[PDB]
């Protein structure tokens, strides 16, 4: 029943979309905090070793346009594929509305591609799921997850990948939503401290973002280094 | 599983079926040799002909692509045939979208890119079919270029194709003014490859010298070994 | 305003085979873009061609006669100049309607020995023993039709292709310059050139 | 007939078979090796030959992409020239054709890496069998390295070594690699890797290595047009890599 | 081994020995049919064939594809038609374009090249049949075998059929013989197919180089041989 | 047994070069009722015993009518039959619309063959398991052909398919010498032909609702006799 | 045997002719959101005073191909044409890509196009029926 | 896909509302152009470079439509370009002009590039002229543009078989000057590139080259503001 | 009517000046500024074209596009409707945030390059316009100067505006 992912089994479930949602279990964990006053995002950089270029390896997290950053768990060729068929979406209605894409249209439309690869039967689903931080003027800052299925769901704070369930516990014990930025940025660290498999959470393990004030930054390592020694980690 | 029937990769990451299209080009006994002299190219082919219903006239492994290119193919004849005619008809559509004659090295990639395509799809066999390209080339001078099921080519100074092609490379490695003196030099170490000393049909030979190809006549190879006989 | 191969064509079959003929001039209005421009185009080693009409258009058929023949040669060895002339033809008919296109064939065959066919605008083929064409053509009908005679020697059809095309350059203002044939014989191709003080002092 | 089943699929593992037995493909294949240095790039590998009567010399492992982009491979030959013939067109249609320039390295790579991962999504295709090693300059990223894998995954590297060779490879770079080689110091540690990674007879005729550095404008083929920029891609001759292996 | 299972019940793949069991199978598929052969003249080809409401005289087992070739089959019937058919039209094109007859060794390579395409792709099965053509030609005459692989050849003498090994070993001695006459050659496959009767030739003397039933007097004089 | 593994398709042989494939549409004939058809040198005659699903339903129209010149019957798969039918009879009809000539019988046969042989190759479609006995009259004469959906077509004096064909068929081999000179007097023909199909009969007699004939001739153009007009000849 | 392309003009026009776009309610007249052209306003009967150009550059490959198989036919018989397409049928039904709008890699090798660039490479060249289920629905037939 | 004509009945409606020389020599090619641009009667860009690079030892120069033949000859070196990439080989001048003539052929004179090819190769040198329509004929010298008549003038005035390349530079570049002095579309500076059969290429650019400021607070400034991007 | 009027760009030293008559008619894609005449419809859809295209390659590149890359990005957009072309007159300017080269361009409307070093200018009262910065314009001008200059030619042309770009800051002006 497995062999292809147009086929429903017995149990009426399609094991082939259970397996491309498996496949992000073992990617490493990305999470994001949405804070009154901005969003954090961060990733596990999971591949990692001296010989490879830590500051030009950006590598999990993703600007699709301004006001919009993605951060990828999963195949990061299906991942540069769908974000670059979501970047032209954005300036596909740019040009056509002169306005910013709202953050829930360009999620909508991610989640209908990421769903139609799992309903032709020569395709198969991407392997990769996204955490999407953005802000419109409809619903502010909004913070959103997507599947290989092709669902979303929408998120005040949200890890995926490998070790999801700790760090969503972890989460939903220390998070509350009257928290600001610089409050969200060091929950995140711990969470992320406390979840890797690393003996230590070095500053070239990591990937960092937020989305705030509208201005996006990625962080250089030279920032996230200070940024985990404010922490403390 | 599928790896066995179609070229997907195997666990090991091997193309199983195009290793077996490797193995159907020896099916066929037929050994081939390929030298270079100074301004010529010689191809040397067996003619495995015992059958006495079986018409030596027409038993050709050695094909004219153009005017200054010809092959001589390893492996069954059918596929042979097409490969020639793919490859005839590509020269003559390099020649006509490039305006001067196409070399022997951008046919022979052409047809190994070919070669790739059909290792590539799954519902494509690759055609089992060694193909040895000869050519006098206007830059390069004479030129051998030898292509695989696998879409593998690569230029040589000499080639031997077919079951004991091992015996015939290392007798050119121990080795290593007109093209019959080359013709007779490539004939005599056949001879000494194979251990057969070979009728006037036992054997067919082309050339391809600075303004053409072509295939000896009978009576051509027979006073090549009566010359050879000479000495 | 595309190039027009005005032009004077003559091809000749004699004893031992056939001569085509040519000038060198060709002409944009009354300005001679190129004094010394070959209109012979070889299609195969023993087939040749004269082009009229439109220089682009004509040179794309015969780019594609030219593919279509050594793909030929190649599968079942040298094509007759009835197999070329059927190339020319079926080309020049299917695209009569986009492509201003006439030819003169000439061209040597061991069985033939040696033939001419020309295919006027409409995309006809008439087997003649010589043939005429261009604007300067006109002005040698009378001439080719009164000296013309079969089965002259080499050098008598020399001599004719030498009178009527200088006689086609001194009336005809579109056509000039050097005349170009080539000899098709079973001896082989021998280019030949007549110079205007070679063929204006005759 | 409308519709050819995924021949790539995820197992119940989450693994995608194809895609691991394309990196095993990879894992046979003979080592190549790059390294950046501070002012170039060295992009090496093995002329494994199956005579000595082959022409090494149509051995072309390494390839010129663009003036200032070069690429070499490990694995199926076949798969890593067509690849190549359509970087190249794509590198002149998407870029060249439109900015009037070529292209950066990172962008290439990405093309690259598109045409590699589309082949996993097919069901008429297999992957390719190859990961690529592209060094590149740009007028404004520099110098990089970028290791593409038949996934259409890719990363910058600093050094890297690919095949066989590749974990052996590795650890050597990472003890003799630092921050601070001329592209001749790169030249000789990448000359030593190879030394300890390949099989049988090392020489001129058995390596070939390209550089990027600065312009060549011997190689440009043309004079006067001073702001013109000769290709920064060389590929050394046998002749220089024997004086290289007398050293 | 013979039947290669796990790479035989698809076309166009490769056994671990490179052989394309399907195509050996078809040329099993051969190995059943009416034995048929032909031989090779100095002058031209004859074939002959081992074969009640029929209709007699449209009962008829050599085709004429053009009146310079001559066509005989065995295996499928509607392979052989198919084949048969698909020549004829390679023919009639080949004379509609170039104004001469069809080269025996052109056609040859046309039905080859036809036949082979069939061994490509998993879609399409092999020709069961095994076919024996020639004519006279502008080079002489010609003789060819097309099996079932697209593999041809050119043939002084060729069997297809259940009787085809007795039929190749006669013709064999009989070649060693003569290393024909057209009325020799008749009577030597009447014999052969002897070793209801039909057969068919082509010569420059006796049938002006067109492809000729032989019929009536002459059919019964070989009878008579036989 | 083994036959289980190689008869999947239309597009694998057996080790033993069967085609399994091909031998079980051409027992798909066996499946259907029997049809008689013969012909003399000036006429020709088909005769056709229908059948009915129920006794509440009607007879299944067997017989058709190309044209005015030729006519076909049926036995096997009726959709194959309606595919066959439909196709001969737009052969029939573009023949006289572009050449304003009568198609020959044979002409039509051999189109008929020609279809029927690409389904025999090709892996998707399937043949077409339908015989059609082929009646017609023309510059040539009166025409007997027998259509097998392998492909394969043969011009007859007289001949039967169906589910007990081979009675019917004994029977025209013993008294074909009897048949073919019946020239200028059909009737005689037709009543032959009743004859010959009252052979392969079992548990049933020919009666004016299941027997149905046809016939074609120099002075008759092709009419079909069913009902009440087949009292005349029962 | 072509070389312009000659048979370039619809013969015949009906509401019905473009298929896939159907109004669902009325299937006679076109589904003019679905068509997201700007409203019915490109009615079909404005499909005149066309390019001269156009109507020839839009199918000059498709010419250039259909003499390049007649020139295969008629030297090399009804086998190379035949091959031909059955090879590019296969690369164009089992390359399925509703994303990609580059053409297939394989696909350029048959065609010979490895090593040339046409303005159609350069430039390759919505609220309603971009989806990719329109593309699947497109390719399946559904 | 290709050049859109998603406007042309839209423009319809609202409508409704130079010397170039090529001389072949005893060793090479040397072609050369003036630098004047005009639109209209106007000088659009004096020293506008007219000679463009098909490949390292191909070169080209064009007269009608500016923009098509830029876009043609950058369109045929990127193929020619890939080619040699393909075929490991240095580019021959007969494949420029045959796919530069198939080009112009398939748009059937649409496409308003003529055009003087000139280049060297493993065969030698070459000269070729291309025309809209995708004609071409070979010379051994050749001119174009409005100046085209007094260049070539010059050039059978003076042309002689076995220039040296210092003689045919001379030759070259005083047809050049004949163009600008006598055309009104010529003008200003004399381009000239050298390509000889066993050397680089020598590009010549300008090989022959033959106050009221008003005071600071003059114009009346409205109203200031800073834009920052 | 707002379709049409004039648009002039001017180089300095280390500095670019760009002037129109004025709805907008310059627009600026990061440190590069494209004025277009002509109809305001082809104007407004170059504009969204041009924004559409800089922001994927900002976004690609993690690079502001430079002048000359943009001028050829807008070279080959308009050359891509060769057939039924937009009606306008772009014209670029911008300086090289590497080099500091002062860069200015113009284009017809299938996207020939004039890259005058001097001035460019394009539209209604092209020649007026030609003679006054011809015969007003010296190389090098200062900042204020080359203000000035722009300014005052634009006046003399026939209500405008002035950007003055430096390297590292414009200043943009407006003019009765």
């Amino acid at each position: 029943y497995d062999s292809r992912t147009t086929i429903f089994s017995p149990e009426g479930r399609l094991y082939q979309v259970e397996y491309a949602l498996e496949s992000i279990s073992h990617a490493g964990t990305a999470i994001g905090i949405m804070a009154s006053d901005g969003i954090v995002l961060a990733a596990e950089r999971k591949v990692t070793s001296t010989l490879l270029e830590q500051d030009t390896s950006t590598e999990k997290l993703y600007k699709l346009n301004d006001k919009i950053a993605v951060a990828v768990a999963g195949l990061t060729a299906d991942a540069e594929i769908l974000i670059n068929t979501a970047r032209i979406h954005a300036q596909n209605y740019l040009k056509t509305y002169n306005e910013d894409i709202p953050v829930e249209i360009l999620v909508r439309r991610l989640s209908d591609i990421k769903q139609g690869y799992t309903q032709h039967g020569g395709l198969r689903p991407f392997g990769v799921s996204f955490i999407y931080a953005g802000y419109d003027d409809r619903y502010g800052y909004q913070l959103y997850t997507s599947n290989p299925s092709g669902n979303y769901t929408g998120w005040k704070a949200i890890s995926v990948g490998a070790n999801t369930s700790a760090a969503q516990t972890l989460l939903q014990m220390d998070y509350k939503d009257d928290m600001k930025v610089d409050d969200a940025i060091e929950l995140a660290l711990k969470t992320l401290s406390k979840t890797t498999d690393s003996s230590a959470l070095t500053y070239d393990r990591l990937e960092f973002a937020t989305i705030r004030k509208v201005y996006q930054k990625i962080f250089k390592p030279q920032e996230i280094k200070d940024i985990l020694v404010k922490t403390g980690i | 599983g599928y790896d066995r029937h179609i070229t997907i990769f195997s666990p090991e990451g091997r193309l199983y079926q195009v290793e077996y299209a490797f193995k159907a080009t020896n099916q066929t006994n037929i050994n081939s040799l390929a030298v270079r002299g100074k301004d010529c190219t010689v191809v040397i082919s067996q003619k495995k002909v015992p059958d006495k219903l079986l018409d030596p006239t027409t038993v050709s492994y050695i094909f004219c692509i153009s005017r200054t290119i010809g092959m001589v193919v390893n492996g069954p004849i059918p596929d042979a045939r097409n490969a020639a005619l793919r490859a005839k008809a590509e020269a003559a559509e390099f020649r006509y979208k490039y305006g001067y004659d196409m070399p022997c090295d951008v046919l022979a990639k052409r047809m190994a890119n070919l070669s790739q395509i059909y290792t590539q799809r799954a519902y494509m066999r690759p055609l089992g079919v060694i193909l040895t390209f000869v050519s006098v080339d206007e830059e390069l001078g004479p030129s051998i270029y030898k292509t695989d099921p696998a879409g593998y080519y690569v230029g040589y100074k000499a080639t031997a194709t077919g079951p004991k092609q091992q015996e015939i490379t290392t007798n050119l490695e121990n080795h290593f003014e007109s093209w019959e003196k080359v013709v007779e030099f490539a004939i005599t170490h056949m001879i000494d490859a194979l251990g057969t000393e070979f009728s006037k049909n036992d054997l067919e030979v082309g050339v391809a010298t600075k303004d053409k190809f072509f295939t000896l006549s009978a009576e051509n190879i027979e006073e090549r070994l009566v010359a050879i006989a000479e000495q | 305003g595309e190039v027009s191969l005005g032009t004077s064509i003559m091809a000749v079959t004699f004893k031992d085979g056939v001569i085509l003929g040519a000038d060198s001039r060709t002409t944009t209005g009354a300005y001679i873009a190129n004094r010394v421009t070959d209109k012979l185009t070889r299609v195969h080693d023993k087939i040749w061609c004269c082009r009229s009409g439109s220089a682009a258009d004509t040179q794309a058929i015969a780019d594609i006669v030219q593919y279509h023949l050594e793909l030929y040669t190649s599968q079942y060895g040298t094509p007759s100049t009835e197999t070329a002339a059927s190339v020319f033809k079926e080309l020049c008919y299917e695209n009569k309607d986009n492509l201003t296109a006439g030819i003169i064939v000439a061209g040597y065959d061991d069985k033939n020995k040696g033939e001419v066919y020309t295919i006027p605008l409409g995309g006809s083929v008439h087997k003649l023993p010589y043939a005429i064409a261009g604007s300067g053509s006109t002005f040698i009908y009378g001439y080719c039709d009164k000296n013309f005679r079969e089965n002259m020697s080499k050098e008598e059809t020399v001599d004719f292709i030498k009178h009527s095309l200088s006689q086609a350059i001194k009336w005809d203002g579109s056509s000039g310059g050097v005349i170009r044939m080539v000899v098709l014989t079973a001896a082989g191709v021998e280019r030949l050139i007549f110079y205007p003080d070679e063929y204006e002092q005759l | 007939d409308r519709y050819s089943f995924s021949l790539t699929t995820f197992s119940p593992s989450g693994k995608l078979g194809q895609i691991d037995y394309a990196l095993t493909a990879v894992k046979q294949g003979v080592t190549s090796l790059g390294i950046k240095a501070t002012n170039g790039v060295v992009i090496a590998t093995e002329k494994k030959s199956s005579s000595p009567l082959a022409m090494s010399e149509t051995l072309s492992k390494v390839s010129l992409l663009t003036p200032d982009i070069g690429a070499v491979y490990s694995g199926m030959g076949p798969d890593y020239r067509v690849l190549v013939d359509k970087s190249r067109k794509v590198a002149h249609t998407s870029y060249k054709r439109i900015y009037g320039e070529y292209p950066p390295t990172k962008l290439l790579v990405s093309e690259v890496a598109k045409i590699m991962q589309e082949a996993t999504q097919s069901g008429g295709v297999r992957p390719f069998g190859v990961s690529l090693l592209i060094a590149g300059h740009d007028e404004f990223n520099g110098f990089s390295l970028y290791q593409v894998d038949p996934s259409g995954s890719y990363f910058p590297w600093k050094a890297t070594a690919i095949g066989k060779g590749s974990v052996a490879a590795k650890t050597f770079l990472e003890k003799r690699w630092n921050d601070e080689l001329e592209l001749e110091d790169a030249i000789h540690i990448a000359l030593l890797t190879l030394k300890e990674s390949v099989e049988g007879e090392f020489n001129g005729d058995t390596i070939e290595l390209a550089i990027i550095g600065d312009e060549n404008p011997d190689l440009l083929g043309y004079t006067g047009i001073p702001t013109d920029k000769g290709p920064r891609f060389r590929k050394l001759t046998s002749q220089e890599i024997n004086d290289r292996l007398e050293a | 081994t013979s039947i290669g299972t796990g790479y035989d019940l698809s076309n166009s793949v490769f056994s671990p020995d490179g052989r394309n069991f399907q195509v050996e199978y078809a040329v099993k598929a051969v190995e059943n049919g009416t034995t048929s052969i032909g031989i090779k003249c100095n002058d031209g080809v004859v074939f002959a064939v081992e074969k009640k409401l029929l209709v007699p005289q449209k009962n008829v087992k050599i085709q004429v594809v053009d009146r310079h070739i001559g066509c005989v089959y065995s295996g499928l019937i509607p392979d052989g038609r198919h084949l048969v058919n698909r020549g004829r039209e390679e023919a009639a094109s080949f004379k509609k374009l170039y104004k001469t007859p069809i080269p025996i060794p052109a056609f040859a390579d046309r039905l080859g090249q036809y036949v082979q395409a069939h061994t490509l792709y998993n879609s399409v099965r092999p020709f069961g049949v095994s076919t024996i053509f020639g004519g006279v030609d502008k080079n002489g005459a010609h003789l060819y075998m097309l099996e079932p692989s697209g593999s041809y050849w050119g043939y002084k003498g060729a069997a297809t059929g259940k009787g085809r090994q007795s039929a190749k070993a006669e013709l064999e001695k009989l070649v060693d013989h003569h290393p024909l006459s057209a009325r020799e050659a008749v009577k030597q496959a009447a014999k052969i197919i002897y070793l209801e009767l039909e057969i068919s030739w082509c010569s420059l003397s006796e049938t002006n180089g067109l492809h000729k039933f032989v019929k009536g007097d002459l059919l019964q004089e070989a009878i008579d041989f036989a | 047994m083994f036959r289980n593994n190689y008869d999947g398709d239309t597009v694998t042989f057996s080790p033993t070069g069967r085609l399994f494939q091909v031998e079980y549409a051409l027992e798909a004939i066996k499946q259907g009722s029997v049809t008689v058809g013969l012909r003399s040198n000036t006429h020709a005659v088909l005769v056709a015993l229908k059948r009915n699903a129920d006794e509440l339903s009607s007879y299944q129209k067997k017989i058709i009518k190309c044209d005015e010149h030729m006519g076909l019957s049926l036995a096997g798969l009726a959709p194959d039959a309606r595919v066959l039918s439909n196709y001969l009879r737009q052969q029939c009809n573009y023949s006289s619309l572009v050449f304003n000539r009568k198609l020959a019988v044979e002409r039509a046969g051999h189109l008929l063959c020609d279809k029927a042989q690409k389904n025999t190759q090709s892996y998707g479609g399937r043949p077409y398991g339908v015989g059609l006995l082929i009646i017609g009259y023309d510059k040539s004469g009166a025409h007997l052909l027998e259509f097998q959906p392998s492909g394969n077509v043969t011009e007859l004096y007289g001949t039967a398919i169906g589910a007990r064909s081979q009675g019917a068929k004994t029977y025209l081999e013993r008294t074909l010498d009897t048949f073919i000179k019946i020239d200028g007097n059909p009737d005689e023909l037709i009543k032959a032909g009743v004859e010959a199909i009252s052979q392969s009969l079992r548990d049933e007699s020919l009666t004016v609702d299941n027997l149905s004939i046809a016939i074609v001739g120099k002075d008759t153009p092709f009419t079909i006799y069913d009902g009440e007009a087949v009292a005349k000849y029962i | 045997m072509n070389i312009v392309p000659q048979d370039t003009f619809k013969s015949q026009v009906s509401t019905d002719q473009d298929k896939s776009v159907l109004s669902s309610a009325v299937p006679s007249l076109p589904d003019t959101l679905r068509q997201q052209e700007g409203g019915a306003v490109p009615l079909s009967t404005q499909l005149n005073d066309r390019h001269p150009l156009e109507s020839t550059l839009k199918n000059w490959e498709t010419t250039q191909r259909q003499r390049q198989m007649e020139q295969y036919r008629q030297i090399f018989g009804i086998a190379e044409p035949m091959k031909r397409t059955m090879e590019m049928e296969i690369v164009n039904r089992t390359d399925f890509n509703p994303l990609s709008t580059n053409g297939s890699i394989h696909r350029d090798i048959l065609l010979n196009k490895e090593c040339s660039i046409d303005w159609e490479d350069v430039y390759p060249g919505t609220m309603v029926g971009d989806d990719v289920h329109s593309k699947i629905e497109k390719q399946l037939g559904i | 896909a290709g050049l859109s004509f998603d406007n042309y009945q839209r423009n319809n409606f609202l409508a409704e509302n130079t010397t170039i020389v090529g001389v072949k020599f005893n060793n090479g090619v040397v072609i050369a152009a003036d630098t004047r641009s005009t639109q209209g009667p106007i000088v659009a860009d004096k020293n506008c470079a007219k000679l463009h690079r098909i490949s390292p030892k191909i070169w080209c120069a064009g007269a009608g439509t500016a923009a098509d033949t830029e876009a043609v000859t950058q369109l045929i070196g990127s193929n020619i370009e890939l080619h040699s990439l393909y075929t490991s080989r240095e580019p021959r001048v007969v494949s420029a002009l045959q796919m530069l003539k198939q080009h112009l052929f398939k748009y059937q004179g649409h496409i308003g590039a003529y055009l003087i090819v000139a280049g060297v190769d493993p065969t030698g040198s070459h000269l070729f002229s291309i025309h809209a329509h995708g004609s071409t004929d070979v010379g051994y010298y050749l001119s174009l543009g409005s100046g085209s008549l007094a260049a070539m003038a010059v050039l059978e005035s003076h042309w002689k078989q076995d220039l040296t390349k210092e003689e045919a530079i001379k030759l070259a570049s005083d047809a050049i000057q004949a163009g600008i002095w006598n055309d009104l579309g010529s003008g200003s500076n004399v381009d000239v590139c050298v390509m000889e059969i066993g050397k680089d290429a020598e590009y010549l650019r300008n090989y022959l080259t033959p106050s009221y400021k008003f005071p600071r607070g003059t114009t009346a400034v409205l109203k200031e503001s800073i834009v920052n991007i | 009517s707002i379709n049409g009027g004039i648009v002039v760009a001017m180089t300095g030293k280390d500095c670019v000046a760009i002037a129109c008559d004025l709805f907008e008619k310059i627009f600026h894609y990061g440190h590069v500024f494209l004025g277009i005449t002509g109809l305001a419809t082809d104007v407004t859809t170059l504009n969204e074209m041009f924004r559409y295209k800089t922001n994927l390659y900002k976004l690609k590149e993690e690079r502001a596009i430079e002048p000359e890359t943009f001028t050829q990005l807008v070279s080959s957009s308009l050359y891509e409707r060769r057939f039924g072309p937009y009606f306008v007159g772009p014209v670029v300017a911008g300086i090289n945030s590497k080099s500091g080269k002062p860069f200015i361009a113009g284009f017809d409307l299938i996207g020939c390059i004039d890259e005058a070093k001097d001035f460019i200018v394009s539209g209604t009262a092209s020649d007026q316009l030609f003679g006054m910065c011809e015969s007003l314009y010296e190389p090098n001008l200062e900042p204020e100067d080359l203000f000035e200059t722009i300014s005052q030619a634009l006046l003399n042309a026939a209500g405008a505006v002035v950007y003055i770009i430096k390297k590292d800051e414009v200043v943009k002006r407006y003019l009765k």
